[PDB]
This record gives C-alpha cells, structure tokens and sequence, in this order.
RNA sequence: GCUGGCGACCAUAGCAAGAGUGAACCACCUGAUCCCUUCCCGAACUCAGAAGUGAAACCUCUUAGCGCUGAUGGUAGUGUGGGAUUACCCAUGUGAGAGUAAGUCAUCGCCAGCU
RNA sequence: CGGAGGAGUACGAAGGUGCGCUCAGCGUGGUCGGAAAUCACGCGUAGAGUAUAAAGGCAAAAGCGCGCUUAACUGCGAGACCCACAAGUCGAGCAGGUACGAAAGUAGGUCUUAGUGAUCCGGUGGUUCUGUAUGGAAGGGCCAUCGCUCAACGGAUAAAAGGUACUCUGGGGAUAACAGGCUGAUACCGCCCAAGAGUUCAUAUCGACGGCGGUGUUUGGCACCUCGAUGUCGGCUCAUCUC
RNA sequence: CCCCGAAAGCUAUUUAGGUAGCGCCUCGGACGAAUACCAUAGGGGGUAGAGCACUGUUUCGGCACCGAUGCAAACUCCGAAUACCUAUGAGUACUAUCCGGGAGACAGACUGCGGGUGCUAACGUCCGUAGUCAAGAGGAAAACAAUCCAGACCGCCAGCUAAGGCCCCAAAAUCAUAGUUAAGUGGGAAACGAUGUGGGAAGGCAUAGACAGCUAUAGUCGAGUCGGCCUGCGCGGAAGAUGUAACGGGGCUAAAACUAUGUGCCGAAGCUGCGGAUGUAUACUUUGUAUACGUGGUAGGGGAGCGUUCUGUAAGCCGAUGAAGGUGUGU
RNA sequence: UAUAAUGGGUCAGCGACUUAUAUUCAGUAGCGAGGUUAACCGUAUAGGGGAGCCGUAGAGAAAUCGAGUCUUAAUAGGGCG
C-alpha cells in the first residue's frame, strides 16, 4: 500500500490581459501567489497580490528600476 | 498581378488549418483551378499548402 | 569650469587600486545653556556656534585588475510534408546555450551658488 | 492502488498607525568561559528571518523594536476572475462614526495560498411585520447569533451486525478458476571474452567477473474468445509428429 | 422516399453497466459580418536544448577552500520552435451570437508524436495531441475494422490519373543507359569471427634489384609487394513438433534481385465527357424557369407520401353480358 | 463478428407506444383590450345559464405602497420592474 495519492484543487493562476489590450477599470491583470509582477501607474495591488487596474487605458508591462522589477502600467 | 492555384491531392485527412486554408483560397475538389490575387495574405494561404497545390507564376 | 539639491537610467554605467580638491559649498569640528535625546552613553537625533583640519568622508581623475557587455560562422533543438523506428535522414521555414574576435572606467534634464 | 510532504489550528496582540533599526557567517583580541554564553573591532557576504508544510515572494523591507490605540467598524459597491449548479475570489469609490500622524495620508484583521459542513429541526437577543369575531396573547416572519470526526466530509433514517455446502431468481465472457491467444520477466538451450584449475600447458576436460541470442516444455503478466455450459487429476485402450 | 447528423467527455451521486446539469446533434424564431482562415503589429512565459550562478550529487590533484571534470522530474546564471491573447487589413465562405421545441450519449478501439507505470514486455494500463474506425463503400498491402490512396445521387461496352505496378496465373516495358550481388542474398534474427568481392584517402620497401620459395645475412630469379584506416553488397553465428510452409504461386542470375537516371503505359465508385433526378440560395419582379453550390451514414431530429378496415358524400356509380377472393400475362 | 457468440425446422393466421384527465410549446380558425362558459335547464348538437378562469402591473417576508417599490440615517448607491 502506498502512502502517496494526494493533491490540491488547481487555482487558475497567471496573466489575464497581456500588452496592448484596453482595459476598463476594475479589470484584474494578473493573477499570482507571489509579486512576480509589481503595480505601476493607475494599477493598484490587493491583499492576496492580485493587480487590477485603476483606470480606462491601455496596458503595457516593462522592465524597471534599480532592482530589475517587472512592472504593468496602465497608458490613458 | 494574379496566379493560379490548382488542388491536386486529396484534403480529406489534412489538419483543420490546412482546410480552411483551401476554403478561403476557393478550392473545392482535385484538379479545381482559381485565380487569386498575389497578394502576401493570399500567399501565406498557398505557402501552408504547398504541398498540395500547384502554382502557375 | 567647480559646488549643492532633485530626477531620467540601472554595471559598456559596478567593484578594486592609485592620485588630487578648501575662495565658496560640503565635510569633519567646539560645548550641552534653553528645545529635544539614548531600554545606558550629546555614539546617533537636536539645539547654540566658528577656534581648527581637508586627516577621515564625499566628490573628480587615471588604470582593463576583477566584474559586466558581446559579434560572425558552426552545433543542439524545432513547426509543416515525406522516409525510417535507440530517436535518426531528406525538402522547406526557424534557430539557441556555451565558447571565440572584440568593447567598456557611462550618458542626459531642472534649479541655486562660485569664478 | 504514480513520486514526495502538510491541515481539521494560533494571536487583543502575533491587529491599526507614527517613528526608528537590519540578518547570518568567519577572523582577531578580551575572567571564570570553553567547539559554541556576553564585549569591542574588522572581512566578505543574503547563505538569517517571516506562528506552521512547500511554493511563489519580501528594502517604501512583507524581517525586527517602541508610544498611542481598536478599521478584527456600520450601509454599500462601478468593474472583473473562476465556475454544471450550489458555492468561491479581488476590488477603486461613496456616506456615517473612529484610531494614529504637524501633514499629504494609512487602516473593512494577520506576506499569500490549508485550519472545514448545505438543508431540515430546535435555543438566545432585537423588531415602526403578522395575529382565524374584536382587544391582547400563544404561535409564525425578518435581522443577528448558537447546537455536526453528518471525516463514506453534495451530508439515503432520529434510530441498524453476521451465516448459507440446505439454497433461489434476474444478468455478465462488461469480470475470475480450465484449455486457446499476445508477451517472454522467470525457465530451459546455445554462443562471445577469458582471471584461473589442469606436475609445465586458458582452450584434453572444467572455467570466475562480465556480454549476446534461440525456443515456447516451467512459475508468472494481460483479460482478446467461450458463463441461452468449450464439463475431468491420474489410470486403461489406441496413437501421431519433432530432434 | 427526401434533408441534416452525434457521443463514449467534465462535475456530482450507497455512484461506478443507472441518473442529473454542462459539452457535442436537430428544428423554429430573431439578427447579418459582430466569425473563421492568412499577413502585419503588440504581448507574457520557463518546456526542448543547454549550463553549474543556487540546492544536491561525481572523479582526479593542491592546500571547507583553489585548478581541472561529469550529472538532475520535484536544480536554474540562460533559453527557442510551436501554441495562446489582442488590434488592423485583402480575398474566400451561410460564419458568429441570442431566444425557444425535441433528443441521443456519459463500455470506446487502433496508429503516429510527447510522457507516467510495466521489463524502453504485451493486440498491457493511464494521460495530452492529431488521423481513421465506430457511423464509410471503392483501389493497394495474398487473405487482413483502426495502415496508404480516396469520400459512393442514378445510368453508359467513353477518356485522364492517385497509391501501387508493367515475365505467366492477372491489365500494362522480357523498355533504355550505367554499375553491384553468386548468397535464391532478394524472400526472418544479435554480440562476435573471417586473404569473399567493389570503391576511396594515406603510409613502408623496391631494377645499387623488393615478397615468397630454395642453397650456407650472400646467392640463382625479374616487379611489384607489404600492413593498416573509411565505405557498398555479400558469408558463418541459425534447433520443433500434421505437409513443402520465413517471395501468394509458377518460376527468376549481363534478373523477373539491388542502386541511380529517363521515356511510355496500366491502374479507383477520385477527375472529365454524355443523359436523367433531387435539396438550398440568387435573379425571372405568379411562374416552374435559368445560374451557383450540394445529395456516404448508426443513435437521434425534421419534411413528404403509399396501401388496409369502418362513417358521410351514396335511394349516387359498377355488377349474372359475372362482384369479392384465387391464379397467370402485359404495362 | 463468416465467426466455432445469441435467436429462428417450414408455412398460414394472431402478436407490442394506447386511453382519460391536467399542463407547456408549435401550427391553424373565430373574436380581439378583451376572450370564454361549467354544472344545469332545454321534445335537446340550437337557445338560455357570467358563478368562475385567463389576460390587462410590479416591488416587498409582510403590513403597505404603486409606474414604481425594497434595502438604508440617506433624495446616495444598488436589486427587481
């Protein structure tokens, strides 16, 4: 008899809306456990590190910084 | 400006893709001739098929 | 042409070693009266000041020393069609990683002082 | 019925806010004191920590202290994610009352993802709802909350173990025991290399450590045929083929 | 008789061969480019490969470190091709979406590619992805659901081709030009063994005389010889039970075998030709007419009909100059 | 599945999606902001019989309001119309 055999229920993680695409606000961006990707202009942050847009625009991810962050920003 | 495009084998068993490409060209059977604009659009069509279609440049 | 503040950028821009700067600015610097302060200490924070020094510190300059960047060519992988089954070959499209040649001791913007 | 680990909690501070601080390691010296207690100074460096498993994260530190406090609030909520349903997740902003800051401001529990149980039936608090002639009342409704290892965790009842060779019916070759089939781990047979044994001499005859095949006599694996029946362990009689 | 046409999945279930919601089919209504194929532009990734910067693991040196050197589903300093999301655009196509009536199905199979398990066993088992069967006929593979070619409306004693073939069974080349094989290899199988033969790149010695043999390095003779590497086709290794039985058979050796090139032909229910039928759509601005595209089908959904008995129409019409029924013939 | 899986020796005759009520959808006919009677009476498929049913208005648990209503301190926001 084996003591394996167990897994959890899957969680549906990752990018919802990719570089170019309009937004409306309140549009969840990314989905993730940890900040893989940090808030920029007009994105805002929740309490389990989701980002949602603040404003109507576009969206537009980038490089940044002095530490090398992938940043998503929100061009209205 | 135009080329002609002529089926000849079969689409029956092909990949989906590959159909459509046929349908959006107009070819309907083997040995079915069209004449299409030369156009990249178009040309990608052909060029996904290549091997079942014969081009008159 | 120097000094200070605030940004763009985040190593071709960083570390390391060596050398300079006191007119102004900055830095150490004097003591602790009032404001304020340390689970103790005027060491840090703070106030009241210029008798000293550019020693340290911060800036500027030089160096390819470490680091970082990096081709061209080839190789691996791979979508579609065909031929084979120890995982290859042909046609067509695509194309790394590592390594080699080589490069680098940054580049810009706003304001205020001194010549 | 693949390979590995965790949960059925904890905390009135381990929550909020303002201000402040950086780990771990090694090396020198310094009483007991040393491998390793505390003190001081250096070197390189995130390898420390985050109540708890791992993963994704963590400098405006999300890590570590101090003062004051209760936003671990009420009414909501544009817009999205996920999804058979029932459910689940994120959320700017608006009104009221607060806490901390000089202030711009931050706060609708805790870095996040586990710590859970529908409906029915009852219990407790409130209520400008209803009240079987009328006025009350009993009972019911609405809002808030309590009683599940219902753990077989979408939970058949408030309440439940066994035997049948004395057995019976409806079905299945959807599924086992015999024989057939596919396979060849195992079994048997053959070959390659050759340490060595053989008074000397690998190969007269054996042959260690390793390697490559053949057959379909063994023990097995699978479940393709047969359950509206293919009905046998050995003996007797009679055989036929392989090398 | 005509038209369309699935599924064997997900979730839950005292559920597992039942059922329910969703996914997939069909019919009616609304509404038309909001849809798809391809091009261009924008975007995130952590797989293949690779590497040792972290976590582990590995060999040899020097003194945990330093220099070389390997490995990884639960390692990553890196990192594709494809897939996926959005916007714009040409051309082609009854596409997409919404609201209702009716379902069936929730036992799948094989083949290729990426994998877990198993022995890198199984016509084994469990996932992802594509094709075929299921529900699909025709030609080829001897026979052979799942392989290759190809999607059957009906008729023809017409033509062209696909896969596969052209000595005879049995349709078409005893075709053409160069080579290889001697094993009936072709037409079953390994490690390993061997002067079998064809081709290629180098090397050693050699007419002051090379190899072999022979006389005691010299010597008689008279041109090549010697040992390796790469490669094409062959040989041994190779034993089974009813009957040759491991090319379908006959038979095949300057092939009727293999390699390369070329010119013709055969070959399907595919395509074309002639005649006929039918569904939908667009125009004739009734038409039943032309054009265009279609017409394989299980479970299912939709449409249109043929016959049988009885009631009205029917106190009508047919009937002993012969009804119904039975048995032939023609159409 | 030719299957060595099931059923049928053969012929003739018989043999399996119905009936009643309620409800929803689609055709078709009458009337139309209206439509329609049931039991019953009736020398009776006529004619009477309007009790009742469907449609014409929602919101709210309800009392209550009503083109609005519920929630709320809120005329804010939001849900159903």
């Amino acid at each position: 008899s084996t003591k394996n055999g167990r897994d959890s229920n899957p969680k549906m993680l990752g990018v919802k809306v990719y570089g170019g695409q309009t937004v409306t606000a309140g549009n969840i961006i990314v989905r993730q456990r940890g900040t893989e990707f940090h808030a920029g202009a007009n994105v805002g942050m929740g309490r389990d590190h989701t980002l949602f847009a603040t404003a109507d625009g576009v969206v537009k991810f980038e490089v940044k910084g002095q530490f090398g962050r992938r940043y998503v920003k929100v061009e209205t | 400006k135009t080329i002609k495009v002529t089926q000849t084998k079969s689409s029956s068993h092909r990949l989906k893709n590959h159909k459509l490409c046929l349908q959006g060209l107009g070819l309907r059977r083997i040995g079915h001739t069209v004449e299409v604009q030369d156009t990249p659009s178009n040309r990608g069509m052909i060029n996904k098929v290549y091997y079942m279609v014969s081009v008159e440049e």
